[PDB]
Formats: C-alpha cells, sequence, structure tokens
C-alpha cells in the first residue's frame, strides 16, 4: 500500500493490538475513522492506528498528514478485521485513536518510542 | 507590547501584553501571512511572528545558534523549500537585496511555494531534484548560505554536492540532519556524529552543532564552513 | 580546450584560466529560455550554444551536463562533461555581474525581476477556479431573485394581474421583454415561448380587462432593462453551469458524481480547498453551511442541524423530515470518502459510491 | 414609478459591488497586481472585459480608452512581471461573462439615474431641488 509511511514488524503490531485492548478497558478509545480524525482535529488523541487492508486505499489516506500537523504519532497492523475485533467490535475498522491510555502507559510509550527509532530520530 | 532588534540582522524579539517573548521577522510583504502567523504593528513598522514549533532556523535560534549567516542581502541556496515556512523567514531577513533559490521536489507541495513567491521578489523556486543540481544549474548562481533541510537517508551527501557546485568558498552551510529519516533503527545521536564526520572527511570546519529538541525530535542542526 | 557554460543568461565558452573567450547572449524571452531549458534536460543544446561553438572553432570542448554529451558529437565535436568544475563556479561566482557584461540587461534590478519570473513560469510548467465560478454562481442566483421580485413589483402598475398568472421568472421576463405594453401581447409571439393554446387567452383577456395603468413608453422602457438584464443573467448562469460541470469533472470526479457539480464546488468553497474537504470527518461535511445552527446547538447544548449546504441534495429536501437526517448522515459519511480518492489522486469510483448510497437510501424509505 | 425605479437602481448598485468584489477575487487568481492598481471598478472591468488574458495588454489598446501614459506603463510592468496563474480561454471568458455583466449595469444605471431625474422633477421638483432626484426618490 502507498499510504503507509514506514514498515512495522509483527512485535510491534501485535504489542499495538494489546495496547488497544487493555485502552478500551482502563482508559478511553475512539474507533472508527470519523472518530479518530475528530481525535486528531481536536489534539485528544496520544496514538493514532491505522490497518494496512482499507479497501478504498484513500479512506485514511488523510491521518499520515493530519497527525504529522498536530504532531500525534500512528502505527499500522496488517488487519482491519484484527483492530476492529481487539477495538471490542465484532466488525472490521480502518483506523483508530488511543485518548487515555490507562494500564498501558509503559505499553504505549515504548510503542511510540519504536515507531521513533525505525522513522529515524534520537 | 515592545519590539526590539536582536544580536541577529533583522531578526526581533517581542514583549508581550501578558509578558512572553516571541521570535519575528521585518515583513516584506506587510498586510500578508504565508502560514497562519500573527502580524504585529509597532512603531508602524509591521513584523510575522515566527513561531520555533515550525521553523527549524527559529528553533536554532533559540537554542543558542552562535552567530547567523544569514542577514541583509545574503545569497541563500535552500535544499528542501516544501511549503515555504521557513524560507518566507529568510526572505525577510535576508530583504530585496538578497536572494533565496528554494529547491523542492514534491510537486503536491511546490504547489503551495509558488503562492509565497509570487507575492516575494526574493525567492526562486524550482521544482527540482536536490540530487541533481545540473538540473537547476542554469538558473542559479553562486551563494552564501547553503540552507538544507531534506527528508533523504543519504542527505548529508546530496548537500556535499550542491556544496562544491553552489557554495562559496568561506560560505556558510546550515544542515538539518534528521535522524529518524536517515535510519530510525540507529540512536539519534550516533547519527548526529557520523553524519558530522561526513562533512569533516569532505572539508567542512563544524562551527556549532546544535540539538533542535523541545522543538523538533531527533533532529539537529549543522552549523559549518566550506573551504 | 575550451570550456563551456549554458544559463539563462545564454552560453559562454571560457578557457582553462576562467576567461571570456566568446559568448551568446540568450533572448530576453520567457517563452523561449523556459523551452530551451525544459528541453537541455533531455540533452538537447541551447541554440545560443550552437552558435557559439561555431564562432569558436575549439578541438577539446567541455560541457557541464552529461546529456549533452552525444549530442555535441553527433553535431561533430569531440566532448567531455566536468561536474562541478573550477570553470563553472568561476561563471557562477561573477554571475550577479556577467549578467549587465554580456548585456542580458541593463542593470542589476531587471536581471533579477525576469530571472524571477522565470523561475515562477519554469516551475509553473513542471480547484479556485471552481470555487470561484460557484461563487458567482451563487451571486447571480441571488440576483435574478432581487430583480425578479423587483420586476414584478414594478411591471405590476401596468399589468398587475400578469403577475399571478405566470409563477416562472424567466417567462414573466420575456413577457416584458418582448412586448412591452400589456396591449402588444400577441398570439403567435406567445405561442413561440411554448405557451399552451389556453393561457395565451388568460393572459390576453387579463391584460384587455386589466385594472392596470395607463404609463409613457420612457415608463415602459426602464421596466424593459431589467428585464434584458434578468435574461442576460439566466444565459450567464447556464454557461457558468457548464463551464463549472467542466471544472468539477476534472478536478473532483468522484464528489461529483455524487452531488453534481455546483453542489460539489459548494462544499469545496466552504471548506476552502478539496484537500481540505477530504480533511474532514463526515459529521463536519454535513453540517458545512448551518454554522448559524451549528454554534447555537454547541453553546447552548440544543438541537443541531442535521444538514448544512448537503440539503440542496435531490433526496433529502423531498424526504420527509424523519428520514432526512438519515439520509443526510449516509451522503456526508460518503462524500468524505469520495474526497479522499478525489483529493489523494485516486482514479474514479463514483458509480460503487452512488449505487451504495442508493441502496442505504432504499433502505431508509421502506418504513 | 418614481419609487420603484430608485429600488432597481438601489438593486443595481447593490449588485454592481457584489459583483466586482466577486471579479476582483477570480480575475486575481489570473493578474492579482491588477486588483490595487485600478480603484474604480468600471475601469478594472473594461479591462477583463477587453483582454481577459494579460499577455494581450497593449499601449494602443489602453490609450483607447484614455488610460494615461503613465499609469499604462505600470499595468503592462505588472502584467510581464506578475505572479499570476497561467489560465486557459475557458477560464478567462467564465470571468469575461461577470466583467459585461458589470459594465451592462453601469449603462443601466445612468439610463435609470435620467429616467428618474425626469419623472422626479414632475412628481416632486421642490424635494429634488433639495437633494437631487435619487435621494428625494
Amino acid at each position: 500500500a502507498s499510504y503507509v509511511k514506514f514498515e512495522v514488524p509483527q512485535d510491534l503490531a501485535d504489542k499495538v493490538l494489546e495496547a488497544v485492548r487493555k485502552a478500551k478497558e482502563s482508559g478511553k478509545i475512539k474507533k472508527g475513522t470519523n472518530e479518530t480524525t475528530k481525535a486528531v482535529e481536536r489534539g485528544q488523541a496520544k496514538l493514532v492506528i491505522i490497518a494496512e487492508d482499507v479497501q478504498p486505499e484513500e479512506i485514511v489516506a488523510h491521518l499520515p498528514l493530519l497527525c504529522d500537523e498536530k504532531k500525534i504519532p500512528y502505527v499500522y497492523v496488517s488487519s482491519k478485521k484484527a483492530l476492529g475485533e481487539a477495538c471490542g467490535l465484532q466488525v472490521a475498522t480502518a483506523s483508530a485513536a488511543i485518548l487515555e491510555p490507562g494500564e498501558a502507559k509503559d505499553l504505549v510509550d515504548e510503542i511510540i518510542k519504536r515507531v521513533n527509532e525505525i522513522k529515524g530520530k534520537t | 507590547i515592545t519590539v526590539k532588534q536582536t544580536n541577529m540582522e533583522n531578526i526581533y524579539e517581542c514583549e508581550f501584553n501578558d509578558g512572553s517573548f516571541r521570535l519575528c521577522t521585518r515583513n516584506l510583504v506587510p498586510n500578508f501571512n504565508v502560514y497562519g502567523e500573527r502580524l504585529i504593528k509597532y512603531e508602524g513598522v509591521e513584523y510575522r511572528e515566527w513561531n520555533a514549533f515550525r521553523s527549524k532556523l527559529a528553533g536554532a535560534i533559540l537554542k543558542g545558534l552562535k552567530t547567523n549567516p544569514i542577514r541583509k542581502g545574503t545569497k541563500v541556496l535552500y535544499l528542501g523549500a516544501a511549503s515555504g515556512t521557513t524560507i518566507s523567514h529568510v526572505s525577510d531577513i535576508i530583504e530585496l537585496n538578497g536572494k533565496a533559490y528554494g529547491v523542492e521536489f514534491s510537486p503536491r507541495v511546490v504547489r503551495e511555494l509558488l503562492l509565497v513567491a509570487q507575492r516575494r521578489p526574493n525567492i526562486f523556486p524550482l521544482l527540482a531534484d536536490a540530487r541533481f543540481p545540473q538540473s537547476y544549474k542554469s538558473v542559479v548562481e553562486n551563494v552564501d548560505v547553503l540552507y538544507v533541510d531534506i527528508a533523504q537517508p543519504d542527505q548529508t551527501d546530496i548537500a556535499i554536492y550542491n556544496a562544491k557546485f553552489f557554495l562559496k568558498v568561506n560560505g556558510d552551510m546550515l544542515l538539518v540532519i534528521k535522524a529518524r529519516s536517515i535510519d530510525v533503527t540507529k540512536d539519534p545521536k550516533e547519527i548526529y556524529k557520523t553524519e558530522v564526520e561526513k562533512l569533516e572527511n569532505s572539508n567542512f570546519e563544524t562551527i556549532q552543532i546544535i540539538n533542535l529538541d523541545p522543538y523538533d525530535k531527533d533532529h539537529a542542526i549543522v552549523l559549518s564552513k566550506y573551504k | 580546450k575550451i570550456y563551456l557554460i549554458e544559463h539563462v543568461i545564454g552560453a559562454v565558452a571560457y578557457d582553462e584560466n576562467g576567461n571570456i573567450v566568446d559568448y551568446i547572449t540568450n533572448p530576453r524571452d520567457l517563452g523561449k529560455i523556459t523551452e530551451e531549458l525544459l528541453n537541455n534536460e533531455k540533452g538537447i543544446p541551447f541554440s545560443a550554444t550552437v552558435e557559439l561553438l561555431k564562432k569558436v572553432n575549439p578541438q577539446e570542448v567541455v560541457v557541464e551536463n552529461e546529456a549533452e554529451v552525444p549530442k555535441l558529437q553527433a553535431l561533430g565535436y569531440r566532448v567531455s562533461y566536468e561536474p562541478y568544475s573550477k570553470v563553472s563556479r568561476i561563471f557562477r561566482e561573477s554571475l550577479p555581474k556577467v549578467a549587465i557584461d554580456i548585456k542580458f540587461a541593463s542593470n542589476e534590478e531587471d536581471y533579477y525581476n525576469f530571472l524571477h519570473e522565470l523561475s515562477l513560469e519554469y516551475t509553473r510548467r513542471k480547484d479556485l477556479l471552481a470555487i470561484q465560478a460557484v461563487r458567482a454562481m451563487d451571486d447571480i442566483d441571488k440576483t435574478i431573485n432581487l430583480f425578479s421580485e423587483r420586476l414584478r413589483e414594478w411591471y405590476s402598475i401596468h399589468f398587475p394581474e400578469l403577475d399571478k398568472l405566470i409563477e416562472d421568472h424567466e417567462e414573466y421576463a420575456t413577457i416584458v421583454s418582448r412586448f412591452g405594453d400589456r396591449g402588444f401581447l400577441t398570439i403567435d409571439s406567445l405561442k413561440e415561448l411554448g405557451f399552451n393554446e389556453q393561457r395565451i387567452n388568460r393572459i390576453l383577456d387579463a391584460a384587455k380587462k386589466s385594472i392596470g395603468a395607463d404609463i409613457s413608453e420612457d415608463d415602459l422602457s426602464a421596466m424593459r432593462m431589467i428585464a434584458n438584464t434578468i435574461l442576460d443573467l439566466y444565459n450567464i448562469r447556464r454557461n457558468l453551469n457548464n463551464y463549472l460541470e467542466g471544472v468539477m469533472k476534472e478536478v473532483a470526479p468522484n464528489v461529483t458524481a455524487l452531488v453534481g457539480p455546483a453542489l460539489g464546488a459548494r462544499l469545496l468553497s466552504i471548506a476552502g480547498s478539496l484537500d481540505e474537504l477530504a480533511k474532514m470527518p463526515a459529521s463536519t461535511i454535513q453540517v458545512l453551511g448551518a454554522e448559524k445552527a451549528l454554534f447555537r446547538a454547541l453553546r447552548s447544548g440544543g438541537r443541531p442541524p442535521k444538514h448544512g449546504i448537503i440539503f440542496q441534495y435531490p433526496a433529502i429536501h423531498t424526504s420527509p423530515r424523519w428520514q432526512r437526517g438519515k439520509i443526510a448522515r449516509a451522503l456526508a459519511a460518503k462524500l468524505a470518502i469520495a474526497a479522499r480518492v478525489d483529493a489523494f489522486s485516486g482514479r474514479f469510483i463514483g458509480d460503487q459510491l452512488n449505487e451504495q448510497l442508493k441502496k442505504r437510501i432504499d433502505e431508509i424509505k421502506e418504513k
């Protein structure tokens, strides 16, 4: 896909899906592309999760651009069905956001730092 | 409110209604702003507020950049002009005398650079790839400053290549080192050391190395002199 | 050995020392320089260069660019290239100056004025009109209505009964325009508009028994000026709709597929650009326009608008009040997707989007 | 009729201004520098109406409406060094429809004023003596 900026190894992708689930339980998440958009526009989100198999690619293509303006970090997962079913839904989701990590703070902070390393930085 | 000169030409600070201090430049095209920035009148002269969070040059200043080689009537080659945020400020600094050649290879973005450069006689936009200076050889001259902010793994090499084309001997190069776009895996601090060595192993004389933190994560800027 | 330079300034020959042996100045013409620079990319030498390599007759020449070499060998010379040569630098070190020396410009002042506009034009070569046009269309719409309301009030001094007899503004205007006095109406001139047998008769009888005012030709032509302006504006409108359709299909085909040219453009005009429209969530796109309504609800926690400029979509304003909310939400949802495929380059997928939408609408209506 | 006429005049006034405001915003995509150079709406419109593209502008054709020596030069220089957009003939004529409408309204306005003056002197001469036809009406 062409809206995918960098490469996410599956160990990370799994640690992402985990971080989200704990965030449903103990914190606050947002699920769905439109609700994710508002979360970035409003600067509430700490981490934005985007799926790699969205089926018109362009549906989530605006998120990388939006996230960089508001300087909120984003990450990819391979399956949309997997992210939605993480989210506490029985249907797919193309993107989600974590607003308050709760009992995933440590888990999230490691993710937003690993995606920094495999992006450039130091 | 109060506006006053700083150690560096055509760069000013404001005392504010509340007591904050923000950088600004003298507005070359009064009544008109390039991004959303605040326009400020003081003693009948208009200044553009220079947000450090957007412009790596302002960032470098606020992180104590010794001496700024961009001044009144300076000739600058600006690799990675992007949308025109920073280059508009070096337009202001340089004034009608000096000139700024803005190299940028992304059309989606040069789109908005056009609008900036229309209003500004200082700025000579170029939709070209900075890896081939041959493809803008025919428009530019030699220059005092090579300001380089390009997202590329071999960004340092690219910069050097342009330097031996267009950078006057004893001219200055401001090189933005983007760690996470050279290698996301490596430590930003290892990268800064190795890229500065490339400049030294050519013949650039490192003058100052700044870390752009608060303002830019995993970035550093190098000021050095070409020989 | 001659080192050869190519620039906007022209073509210069230099020796190994860095002295101008000979030069040929370019014409100060935006069109021709731009084309030769574009051409030089492919290896094609300037025509000023061709002439220069004739004046001097050099055995070994060396150029700046590696793509030129085989072109100049085909022209008869033995040629090589040096990348960041001492000579190419020596040339550029004195480039503010040597523009005057080889008389490309009289002074520095308009060497740069020219160079600026070359760079502008050279990059130009390598949605805002959609917005302006629809804005002007909404101005014309507004004016047509203002003038037509004025005209009816005005012309009704002479022939008051005609007002309630002609619903359509364009028709009304055509009457005041073509006839003038009420006693100048005629059957065939009216058959020509499209008026059915029966209506012609009602109009004519209305004019005969009219309790309107007898009035001078000065007075009537005064009214007729407005009538002709109304008619003009209707043509200009239709012309602008077609122009708009052309641009809108070009700039935002997916959005156009969904809501038509006008309403798509209208949405661009409120958003500011296509790239701004794309970045919007549907819940914004659904209420664009209607800002007075929105911020009233946001300030007080009352009921929000169901629809903004989207109300204009046939499916909405024709539908009953309780269906409108759902049709709006569904449209806005698809519009956001449409905007994003349009903005981020994607080729037309408006057909399945329409189909998806009409499905959702058909379900809504079956309740 | 005096009343109706002035009411339409006021509508026309209003519209001239709306269109001229639009035209300048629109036409400035192509030739932005012309907006602050021509104060007068009627003049501005005459230029877009007669020319469209800024490379169609000539000392000759501009003298042929009475623009003064020095101003013609500033216009042409501004058109030469313009940072505007290069744009199709379809785009320009779209704009020129508005310009011609503006020009049409100015003529209609001047005609309405003379008509208004005629009626106003007839119907209320003393009032018209004081404040003019328009304001009287």
